[PDB]
């Protein structure tokens, strides 16, 4: 009674997730030191 | 679809709002920096690789960046902010620091550079198509006089609004974000550098 | 378990294209990102010796076998964990050349090579805090890591 | 993500609908110009030009299949309610005569005194 | 009721429209199978199948006439903007060849490097 | 990106012995281990 | 079980080896009989018969 017989039945076996870094890099605002900001809704 | 919001537990509007902010922020860099990269500079605004020499350390950008500072003081531009690619971060950070002795020559640290920003591009694969904003080409830099010839026109910052659902199909509200924004740039503020 | 399952996550996509007047808005898209998969393996070995060897051979004893189990076990460990690093088929992105040949340098001019490697590991964000090399280059590396 | 510690596979969740399709964006060729709120046949799409666009500009055509008001008919013909209305691209005018003209709509109100008609824009066949 | 305490008369009130008609339920035959968010021609209805299916299964085809993104095209042909595209049911791919193929849309955005095209689904004439 | 998976570090267990041949117990050591490695972490330097 | 509220699907995991196979049971024919601890060729198997098998009886061949 090898383990390979029961390898397919994943519901029986313990599940442990390989924890790892996932996601996407945050986007920073770089332009602001160069630019003078003027804000008016009626432009 | 309404089913997707309910049954797909991982899915939520927070991911969509997060992507709106990421795409929104990435595009703000595009409008406000692409004129600097894309502008057709003339010989007056272009400083060639003045370092050259023969067998210099790659902190011979110090020679090129120094002339660019000189070429701005002449014509009274007085560049204060340097924009380059992130590839040249190591060499530029060396020159802006106290570069070590070389052939007995002690090269002083470059001064009057308040800020250095490394604007790499940005890219996303939406659907079956890829959209990207080009960053600063590696081997180039731009001394910038800030806030005088550069003005950011902000009519609407950002307005995400949920809109036309379809009750007959149980499809959730379409969420649409939009802006009314622009930029003003100049050639009187910039001096291009090579390497 | 024998095999470890991968992590999963969702991300959205959108571009903020220009809007002219009608310009029917182009909707975004999501995607699913999944992590890598890892599995554990079984390594084993042993011995088989006749009873005569135990009794008539004065020098023979089980400690010599137990000692050899330890040496071949620790030798496996650093092989199992480091041989992926050595045996990998590195691409042009991961290969940094000598970059420091120059002409007539002291062979602490590997300093130019290590400096380039730190630059390349920082251009790409995979900054390398630890070096691995053969002991044949211990002297040059030690000079480079001090005040040349 | 650049320089992530471990490889990660990007599964693209496919979707088909890109936009509601009420209007189409087209680029004008070297012999095409558009005025705001006028009917043009540019790059196989017939609709209402939403922008003043010269040659080489980027112009939007509305193809909503809604009801539209146009004075660009050929005045010799008689446009009556229900008559299929076609677009003569050589003369740049609407016309009831099919011939080889594109089918663009169906008239809802007949030709009035000022040669104005109302029609419903048919799909982009 | 059935055990109604007092006789009464029912007067039916007629109405024709039953649903907006943006999508159609269809039943898959033996030779048919569907993947989510892909174009199919099942029982005379062409649209984006919203559900996976197999033999004898029931799925919903989205027929909104929206703008749609797809790269399931014959790569040899050039799909420029404005060109009509037809569904080759034998090849199960969009083609500009016409012939006996069903007319299904018109290209809004031409063929890019990755054989992607944006087209507007036509209203299933 | 370098992760070590350890289930059973090492176990030496003595086993079968042919008394009919006067053979001593077989001794076998075994361990359950795994390792995960990637190209995202490394740069190959030369000299 | 018999009173199971819900249907259940049985998933039989296979194993090939059943026994060590040092001895095989056999059936004696009419023209065959065995004495204990002696050699017989019963039903194509040759081995030591470990039981006194009469015709139609049960024995084990080593």
């Amino acid at each position: 009674m090898t383990f390979s017989s029961t390898s397919n039945l994943k519901e029986l076996l313990r599940k442990v997730v390989l924890d790892v870094e996932l996601g996407r890099e945050q986007v920073q605002l770089l332009y602001k030191p160069i630019y003078d900001s003027i804000a008016d809704s009626n432009l | 679809t309404k089913e997707m919001k309910d049954f797909n537990q991982t899915f939520s509007v927070e991911i969509l709002n997060k992507s709106i902010g990421e795409s929104y922020n990435a595009l703000l860099n595009h409008i406000h920096l692409s004129p600097i990269i894309n502008f057709n500079y003339k010989a007056s605004n272009k400083t060639a690789f003045k370092g050259e020499t023969n067998d210099p350390i790659w902190l011979g950008i110090w020679r090129t960046l120094t002339q660019a500072q000189k070429d701005t003081v002449i014509a009274k531009r007085q560049g204060n902010i340097l924009m380059a690619s992130s590839a040249d971060q190591i060499e530029i950070e060396m020159a802006l620091n106290g570069g070590h002795l070389l052939n007995g020559s002690m090269y002083p640290s470059i001064k009057n550079i308040s800020t250095v920003i490394y604007y790499d591009g940005w890219e996303v694969t939406v659907g079956k198509k890829t959209y990207s904003y080009k960053g600063v080409t590696p081997g180039k830099g731009y001394l910038i006089r800030p806030k005088r010839g550069f003005k950011e026109l902000i009519k609407r910052d950002l307005t995400t609004e949920v809109g036309n659902a379809d009750l007959s199909k149980l499809v959730e509200n379409q969420i649409v974000g939009h802006c009314y924004r622009g930029a003003f740039a100049a050639v009187e503020e910039n001096v291009q550098e090579i390497s | 378990p024998q095999v470890m399952d991968a992590k999963w996550a969702l991300q959205g996509n959108c571009v903020f294209l220009e809007h002219i007047e009608g310009e029917e808005i182009k909707f975004g898209t999501i995607n699913a990102e999944n992590g890598p998969v890892a599995r554990i393996q079984t390594y084993a070995t042993g011995f088989e010796y006749t009873k005569e060897m135990k009794d008539f051979n004065q020098t023979f004893s089980v400690e010599i076998l137990n000692k050899s189990i330890g040496e071949s076990y620790n030798a496996l460990l650093n092989h199992i964990h480091l041989s992926p690093i050595i045996n990998f088929n590195y691409k042009a992105s991961n290969k940094t050349a000598f970059k420091g040949e120059t002409n007539d340098p002291i062979w602490l001019g590997i300093w130019r090579t290590l400096t380039q490697a730190q630059k390349d590991t920082v251009i790409a964000k995979r900054q390398g805090n630890i070096l691995m090399a053969s002991s044949a280059d211990q002297i040059e590396i030690e000079m480079a890591l001090n005040g040349g | 993500f650049k320089g992530q510690p471990t490889p990660s596979t990007i599964t693209q969740i496919t979707r088909a609908k890109i936009s509601d399709g009420k209007s189409v964006r087209v680029i004008l060729s070297e012999g095409e110009s558009t005025k705001t709120q006028q009917f043009y046949l540019i790059n196989g799409f017939f609709g209402v030009a939403m922008q003043d666009g010269e040659k080489g500009d980027e112009v939007t055509l509305q193809i909503e299949q809604a009801e539209y008001e146009t004075d660009n008919i050929v005045t010799s013909e008689a446009f009556e309610a229900g008559k299929l209305i076609y677009w003569d691209n050589t003369a740049k005018k609407f016309t009831t005569t099919s011939a080889s003209n594109r089918l663009v709509g169906r008239v809802t109100d007949g030709k009035d005194s000022n040669n104005v008609i109302w029609f419903i824009l048919l799909p982009q066949q």
